[PDB]
RNA sequence: AGGGCGAAGCCAGAGGAAACUCUGGUGGAGGUCCGUAGCGGUCCUGACGUGCAAAUCGGUCGUCCUGGGUAUAGGGG
RNA sequence: CGUUGCCCUCGGCCGAUCGAAAGGGAGUCGGGUUCAGAUCCCCGAAUCCGGGGCGGAGAUGGCGCCGCGAGGCGUCCAGUGCGGUAACGCGACCGAUCCCGGAGAAGCCGGCGGGAGCCCCGGGGAGAGUUUCUUUUCUUUUGAAGGGCAGGGCGCCCUGGAAUGGGUUCGCCCCGAGAGAGGGGCCCGUGCCUUGGAAAGCGUCGCGGUCCGGCGGCGUCCGGUGAGCUCUCGCUGGCCCUUGAAAAUCCGGGGGAGAGGGUGUAAAUCUCGCGCCGGGCCGUACCCAUAUCCGCAGCAGGUCUCCAAGGUGAACAGCCUCUGGCAUGUUGGAACAAUGUAGGUAAGGGAAGUCGGCAAGCCGGAUCCGUAACUUCGGGAUAAGGAUUGGCUCUAAGGGCUGAGCAGCCGACUUAGAACUGGUGCGGACCAGGGGAAUCCGACUGUUUAAUUAAAACA
RNA sequence: AUGUGCUUGGCUGAGGAGCCAAUGGG
């Protein structure tokens, strides 16, 4: 009934490329369109509702608007940021 | 290919003097005794473990995949 | 498709599209300086 | 290919004293029509005319057959 | 059963033989592999034809001594299967010469339906592209054979009996020689499930690089729709003074000569399930056509086929694109004179040109109106003539599943009517009939001098 | 001037910008 995303990024956050600080979504999640507590964001990795294809390309937004040399690829409900 | 339904069947066709080998494929759900005869290969498909050890002790004297 | 005889036919054919041995050149009373040479294109084959 | 016209048969409705007529639909005929592929070859008396080619090319056109096997041989077919 | 002559015995003519790499003709598929071969090699799973095992089938049954034993003996008599009212069914279930039949074995066209491949729509993953916007855009997401079950078909069976005739198709059709209704049977099942079979394949992310069908993780998931295209399987029509092969080969039936054994089996298996052995010979590379064939050549010619996606659109039209392919067709550079070949435009006039409106320019698609003379009554006819056509925002109508009419969920495209809106532009490219009034000839459709005559000639 | 508008079909995810249709059409 409920579904979790992990969408880590320990790899650039390591070699300082970007910060886990601005990443943390709230602002560009789009719920029915536009959505309350019905999901949720758990920043740390980060975290729940949805398609996990949407957070990849939210993420690759992310990536071209920071100019970020990464990719996003790691295990079920969970992708992971890693260089070529 | 020829698919059994009974331990006893099964059994009976593994002691054939044409029969070649026997092959063990455990899948997620099953377990698949498979016996290679000289016309067919005949499948067994067992749901329960216990049950699929006790067969695969009783079985002649003369793989698992 | 071919039939047995036909692909034998050929097969001779093609065992006589060789050069000359260079060494027949250099026997005492030789007069041949060059092979009856057959192209697949410029000359047919009598069939 | 895709389209047009739309025969026979069939259903219903309307008119009429009756006989019967009319209207709509359905149906899908044709050495039918427009027109692909195919087949052909009208005109430009166009191109070319020591050509791409010992007869081909382009527009414009007519209509909408073909492989293999087999038979007929020269005053013969 | 390899043995000779004879009868008790039968055995007709389509008389030998040849004639199809598109006709007939049993039986092989999936994956992998090469520099070049694979339905042929390897791995795996099958199958057809031909030639002395095991199991099952033939099938354990019916006076009377003991016995209420279901005990065996004693004797005699049966037994070349059984089930269903039926259609028919079940693993098999004797039988010759002979006879009957079936399949092989049948045209063209139309309509409709089922199944599949492809295409399309909405989601879920994996990778990739773009990054003001886009939960976005692209790619990708189980063989033969066997066994079940769908769904397709049936002039197949049983009950029963029909008018107030009913059932029914897109059309038709059907019925007292039996409808509707109910219950069954058979055939096809290329569709789904299952053995095959995930172990292999594919996608993605990683780890061992010497080799490596190398080792691993994860995944290979849910639906919807159709006058869609291609293939196929059916059903039902139409047309013919046209009626649309033969044989090899295979099978069923009728009949009954015969064989089998005597009470435990024997003969025999439409030949039932397994098991054993074998399948020789020849072809197989590649091109298959703006350079692998023929045309003297790497020749703008000719030369038989199969598959074929997206958009527009009626469309296998034309135009643009994807998969796949290519390098512009015996070269390149500079310049842009005349003449040329192939295209485009031209004020005013509008055939005055010319043998002749030659060619080329007017028309062109759809929708709504309208349509003459004449006629063989079919036509002429898109006659002629007129109006409209874009974009955007709406309205109305047109279906399927849920408990003379009310509420939800699903669903593909049309048609009509409006408002608004553009420098009047809108079949915007592409595609795409100029028309009318007459004479002559040939009725028409068809054919014809390959390479100067397509005609009024021929038929 | 292929100069600048307009416009059909297609294509580059959309837009802004453009390209293809042997000079797309005007």
């Amino acid at each position: 009934q409920v579904l979790k995303f992990t969408l880590d990024c320990t790899h650039p956050v390591e070699d300082g490329i970007m910060d886990a600080a601005n990443f943390e979504l709230q602002e560009r999640i789009k719920v029915n369109g536009k959505g309350g507590g019905v999901v949720t964001i758990e920043r740390s990795k980060i975290t729940t509702s949805f398609s996990k294809r949407y957070l990849k390309y939210l993420t690759k937004k992310y990536l071209k608007k920071n100019n970020l040399w990464l990719r996003v690829v790691n295990s079920k409900e969970s992708y992971e940021l890693r260089y070529f | 290919p020829r698919k059994i339904e009974e331990i006893k069947d099964f059994l009976l066709t593994a002691r054939r003097k044409d029969a070649k080998s026997v092959k063990i494929k455990k899948n997620k759900d099953n377990v698949k005794f498979k016996v290679r005869c000289s016309r067919y290969l005949y499948t067994l498909v067992i749901t329960d473990k216990e049950k699929a050890e006790k067969l695969k002790q009783s079985l002649p004297p003369g793989k698992e995949l | 498709h071919k039939t047995f005889r036909i692909k034998r036919f050929l097969a001779k054919k093609q065992k006589q599209n060789r050069p000359i041995p260079q060494w027949i050149r250099m026997k005492t009373g030789n007069k041949i300086r060059y092979n009856k040479r057959r192209h697949w294109r410029r000359t047919k084959l009598g069939l």
